[PDB]
This record gives structure tokens, C-alpha cells and sequence, in this order.
């Protein structure tokens, strides 16, 4: 295949609700060894958080049967757990490697929006690792998501608007990894009031091709905290 | 969750 | 009843759907005959626009039966159109001369806001009457319509901002009137896109009490546009 | 007008939403004093459950404001509340004198269906009142509309079959008469059981024209066990 | 494993979504090469009802783009339509494997139930090939797809009540083959009304422990006749 | 609410 | 219709 | 489709 057609496979895929393939055509992609290009990223993101998130979906699901159940059923309940985990970590690790060893690592200097979106994926999926890890195993992916969405945090402040939707959208995951991983509801209400009082107070940094954008992402701020308080 | 919506193509 | 006391009434009413109630109260507040305040304003728009909307909906559908059933059964379904279309009138007038005899007739010079605000109802209201009248009654009331919404919009050009929620689902409206009271797309998809163009080359017109109002009517705009072209 | 116009203009107000006009064109049929036919009775039934039900709506929201506010705006809530139950007990009042007066008073001895038919609208509209009665005037509907129960199950009984939908719409108020006005909730699970079983044992007895409404009232039957057991 | 175990599986399977396990399962349980109980049979026909499906989706989506589409991506859209069906395409045949090599193959004389089950089975997933195939491939499956539905409905009619839930779903499905497929209007109709009629008029023969299937499949025949004529 | 729902015509 | 959406109080 | 839908587990 030339790279053209990878990228028209993905987008098929992605109609045909055929993730998998989605993710197989964008990893291929990516291990062409070059930049993607704004949409190659989106679709990257887009077939991965869709493989990551049945499952996602699938471990909570049986965990929570688990918790009901838990007769000993609780031998097939836990092996089944077990093996989705298991799925889902390497569906994670796929993505993080693609991250260090492609994304990050050859991404040029100038171009700080694809470092800001590739550090949040790299917090984001260390944070779905951190969803089912314990003991050890927790706290190095848990230290590791907090080190990606804190570089993120610091290149976008740095160098995109505070209405920018990859800064917005960031602030709103690294918040969701306070409250729900760190169980820090304080420093995620903080985070995410500080990044909403931000973009409010500089609406003129809004941009005509990406304002719906900036403003849907406002207003999932703005949930969040309603909840949170 | 309460986490960035999956963005739309 | 003291002031509070009928606006009260009309939050209560609004709360429990009894629109009519809220109507009354509404206009019992205007008929103090001082200016209304923007919550004053609001909550009679709402409790009228309710009013009138109901049947705006019973007169479609008797309207629809009548096309369907046209036996003579058709001098009943005839007549319950006419009783609903007396019904709509009336509401109509009610709010057309609240706004001539007093909020138009005495909102201050520098009040701009108010004074587009009732022009647009001025011209929404004469718009529903053009609905369901026929003949020279039609033209009158398209006739005012019009010049309702023109004056309407000649002083927000002036004094509003592109952004501003009110200039925006003025030129809603009235590109509404123009699609589908006179049958003018072109006229209609002009005036629509000019409304839209205008706000997005300004977003640094957006206030921060009212972005979202700006720009959920700005998709609006865009819906339309889709719609018709 | 004659008979078939008023019904007419019934059929036209239900289409239209307009269940104020639907009630006072069915309450004119009755009021020719003689009996309604099957498909008057339900155009009666419908128009006057939409009348008391907005109202049935408007006052747990107007006593649920009440509630939370009682800041002495007390006033109006308690007056606002106060005017809509006088509403509502004048809706059941209107109710009650057609069952009284004429429904219940000339039904033919041989009409077993509009007998139960009638006798559960009476259980149905006291319990309304009873809902928002309270005192000696509570315990004065409660007992009336408890009585109207107790006739109407005594006489489907006898004449119906245990399919029969009248007999199990009549087994699904008369349970929620138990489980809501006399928090009386083993009372209602066993009279909703009850009349489920009947049912049940006896499919046979379906008819070949209702059968669709049995079935849907033997479900509604089951979800009110479901939710109370 | 133990058969309990798959079974187990196949249920979590089913609770996650993950519908390729549920299969999986359930195929191997089928080839321990004894009969399946009545959870089994639905476990497995649950499963793969869920696999053919996506794909009877992701094959409509793409070959809607394909004909959309038809520059020269023409490929590509191609060549994943193929793709998709020739996963489909094996999906089918792996059930009608287990069908013809196991279910059907070495159901006990008595047990019409399954019989009818296990033959309208094989007159869908023939169906579903049919759906895709083109040429001599189309008439083949076409052919074997009435023949599989046709010796169901003998059996069915000889040996079930017109009520049953199983008779009722097979012509449900044999008509919309005859619809669908043969582009059969008029046979479509006749069997779904036959089927329907013959329920009616026998709902004396309605099983206390079926009733709400029979009922619910009875208005599912009504719905198509309904779009149909 | 738990109660018979409205007849439909 | 195609027209504003009533104002939420 | 208009074919049966799929068993209620
Ligand atoms: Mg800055
Ligand atoms: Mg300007
Ligand atoms: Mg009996
Ligand atoms: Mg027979």
C-alpha cells in the first residue's frame, strides 16, 4: 500500500464501525517513520481511543459482575477479568510505543501542537493503565500518566492560546486524572476552573475555524466542576 | 466519562 | 399585587406550564406602564410565545385535516379552524399593542437593546398573523412584518455588536420571514450568511455573559443556511 | 349542534391538543342524557384525565417549590398552590356530578362494562381529589373513593372475564389507590398479584379484539410488583 | 473447560459485548457433540446473530460509499467490500457447519422445537449469503435458503401451535425472505398474514410461559404487513 | 404515574 | 420552526 | 431488519 490508501482504509474503517482495522491502517501509517498530518493524528487518536474503550467498557462490566458475584464461577468471572485486562494493557502499550518511539520522539521543534496532543495521548492512555492497575504496577503508571499530562500542561501554557482546543481538551483530561485516579478533587477543580477563568478571559483568542470547537470544550469545563462541587 | 469526547472526523 | 408579586407569578406559572397564567401577569406588569427590566422583558416573550405557539400548533394540524378531509364533517373541521385562528389573532393583537401602546411607545432613546428586541417581536407577531391570513389581510400584515424587522435591524447595525444574541436571532427571524412568509430563499439565504459572516469576522465582539447565546444562534444561522442551499 | 357534531369537535380538539375544549364538547354529550357509546365514553375519559392530569402536574410542582422554599414570596407559592388545587378539585367535581348524575345514574342494568367502567373513574377522580386533600375533607374522598373501587371490582367479578382489559385497568388503579393514597403496600401487591394470576390462569380468555391491551396491562400489572416488591 | 465453563463464558461474553468469545464459545460447546439445551441454543444463536450482524452493517455502509463513490479509491472501497464479505460470507458458513455437521445432523426424532429452530437457522444465515451474492453464488444460496425455511414451516405446522413463539418468529422471517430477497411482495404478505391469522384464531393456544414472546412476534408480523401494503 | 395509562383513541 | 428558539429562563 | 429480532437473553 502507499500511504494514500492506508489513510483511506482508515477512514472506511471507521464508517464501517470496523475499529480494529481502523487502528491496524494508522499504526501502519505511523511506522512509515514520518510526521502525520493533522487528520492522521485524528484518525490515530480516534481508532485507538475507540479499540481502548469497548474494553474500557468490557472490564467494567465484568469487574463489576466480579464485585456482585464474589459460587466458586468466581474462578470464570476473574479469569475472564484477567484476560480482557490483559487486552486492554496491550492495546495501551501499542499506542505508548507508537508515542515514544515514533510521535514524541521525531516530532520537530516548531510544531508544539502535535507535542501538547501527543503527551495528552501519552497521559491518557498511562491513565487507562492506571484504571486497572494495583500495588506497584499503579503507582509507576499512575507517576507516568502525571509526567506526560504535566510537560503537556506546560508546552501548551507556553505556547498555544488558552482557548485553543488541544489546551482546553488537555486541561479537561488532567482533571479527570486529579479527581478520579489521584482522588484529588481539589486539584482537579482547580485545574480545570483555572484553564475555563482562562479561555473566558480571552475570547478574542478565539479562532474562525476551530471556535465550536473551543466553546464545546468550555462548556465540558464547566460539567465537570457542576458535578465536582 | 468525564473525560474529552472522541473527536469527530 | 405589587410588582414582585406578578413577576413572581410569572416564574410560577412558567415553572408549572400554565402559560396563560404567566401571560396575564406579564402584561398586568407592563400595564403598570413602566419599562420592563431585561428579566420583565424575557419572561413575557417567553409566556407569549408559548401562548401563541400552542395553537401556531393546533391550527397546523387542524389545517392538515382540513386539506386531507376536503363529507359534508367539513363544515366542523372548517369552522374549529376558524375558532383557532380567531384564537391566534387575538393573541397577536394582545401582544402587538403591548408593544405600541407601551414598550415601542416608551422605551428610552438610549435603551437600543429593548427597542430592537420589541421591533423583532413587532415583526415575529405580525409574521404569525401572515401565517394563516389570506388575501389583502395578508399583504397588510406581511407589510408590517417587514417593516417591523427592517427597523429592527437598521438599529442593531447602528448599535450592536454582529455577536450581540439579539442581532443575531433578529437576522434568525427575519430571514425566516423571508424564506417562508415571501417565498424569497436568495433574500433570506443573503441575509442569513451576511448575520453569520458578520459575527464570526468579529468574535472579539463575544461578551462573557453571553458567548454561548452567541454562538448557539450562530449555528442556528448555519442550520438554516444547510437547509436552504 | 347535534350529537355527532359534538363528537366530532371532540375527535378535532383531541388531534389538536386542546383538552379543554375536548372535555366541555364530551360533557355536552353527556349531557343529552342518554347513555354514550364505547367510543363516547373513552372520548370523555381522555379529554377529562388530560384536564386533571396538567393540573395533576402543576401542583406537585407548585407544592414541590413549596417545599423547598419554605422568603415570606411564601405567600404567593402557598397562594399559587391553593388556586391550582381549587382548579383541580372543581375539574373532579365536574367528573364526578356527570358519573353521579347521569353515567352512573341511567346506566342500563345489563351494561356490566360501563357499569365497572364508570364506578372506576368515580374510584379515579376521588383519588385525585385525595391526593391533595387533607384533614377530615382526606379522609371524607379517601373513603368515597375507596368505595367506588370496591363496587366496581365486585361487579367485574361477577360479569367479566379475569382478561378482561376494564378489570385489569380497574385491578392496576384500585392497587395504586392501596400502595399510594393508603400506604397500605402488601394490600396493593396482593391485589395486583391477584388479578395478574386471574389473567394469567386464564388466557383462554382473551378476545380476539383487546387482546393487545390485556397483554399490556398484565406487563403494567408486573412492572408495579416489580417496583414495590 | 467443562461445558458449564463455555456456557459461563458465553454469558460474561454476552454481558461485555465481546460477541467473537460468545461465538467462540458456543461453537465449542456445539462440538462437544451433544444436543444443546434450550439456553444453549439461544446462547449460541444470540452470539452469532451479533457477529453476522456488524458486518451485515460495516457491508452496507461500505457498499453504500462504493455506490455513492463510482476516482480511481474506487479500488480501495472495493477491495474492503470484498474484505467484509468474505468475512461475512465465512461467519455464515461457520454456523452452517455447526447446522448441518452437528445441530440438525443428530437432533433426536422428538424434539421438533429444536428441528424447527436449528432449520430456520439455516434458512437465515443462507439468507444473509444471499444478501451479498451475485450470479450462479446468489441462485445456490437462494434456493438452499427456501429449502431450509420450507422444511421448517412442515414441520412447524404439523407439530406446533400457530401461537408457538419459534412458528411465529420463522414465518416472520420466511416471509421477509420471500419479500426481500425474491422481491415476492404478494408471498410475502400471504404467509405473514396466514401466520398472523392462524395465531388469532387459536390464542386459546397461548403457553403461560410464552405469551409475551407469541404477542410481541404476532405485532412484529402485523408491523411488516402494515409497511408492505 | 403507577396508575392506567390514558386510553389510546 | 426554522425560527429562534424561545428564550430558557 | 423487518426479520425477527435477536433473542433476549
Ligand atoms: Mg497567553
Ligand atoms: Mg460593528
Ligand atoms: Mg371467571
Ligand atoms: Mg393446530
Amino acid at each position: 500500500v502507499d500511504r494514500e490508501q492506508l489513510v483511506q482504509k482508515a477512514r472506511l474503517a471507521e464508517q464501517a464501525e470496523r475499529y480494529d482495522d481502523m487502528a491496524a491502517a494508522m499504526k501502519n501509517v505511523t511506522e512509515l517513520n514520518e510526521p502525520l498530518s493533522n487528520e492522521e493524528r485524528n484518525l490515530l487518536s480516534v481508532a485507538y481511543k475507540n479499540v481502548v474503550g469497548a474494553r474500557r467498557s468490557s472490564w467494567r462490566v465484568i469487574s463489576s459482575i466480579e464485585q456482585k458475584t464474589s459460587n466458586e464461577k468466581i474462578e470464570m468471572v476473574r479469569a475472564y477479568r484477567e484476560k480482557i485486562e490483559k487486552e486492554l494493557e496491550a492495546v495501551c502499550q501499542d499506542v505508548l510505543s507508537l508515542l515514544d518511539n515514533y510521535l514524541i520522539k521525531n516530532c520537530s521543534e516548531t510544531q508544539y501542537e502535535s507535542k501538547v496532543f501527543y503527551l495528552k495521548m501519552k497521559g491518557d492512555y498511562y491513565r487507562y493503565l492506571a484504571e486497572v492497575a494495583t500495588g506497584e504496577k499503579r503507582a509507576t503508571v499512575v507517576e507516568s500518566s502525571e509526567k506526560a499530562y504535566s510537560e503537556a500542561h506546560e508546552i501548551s501554557k507556553e505556547h498555544m492560546q488558552p482557548t485553543h482546543p488541544i489546551r482546553l481538551g488537555l486541561a479537561l483530561n488532567y482533571s479527570v486524572f486529579y479527581y478520579e485516579i489521584q482522588n484529588a478533587p481539589e486539584q482537579a477543580c482547580h485545574l480545570a476552573k483555572t484553564a475555563f477563568d482562562d479561555a473566558i478571559a480571552e475570547l478574542d483568542t478565539l479562532n474562525e475555524d476551530s471556535y465550536k470547537d473551543s466553546t464545546l470544550i468550555m462548556q465540558l469545563l464547566r460539567d465537570n466542576l457542576t458535578l465536582w462541587t | 466519562s468525564p473525560s474529552l469526547p472522541n473527536i469527530t472526523l
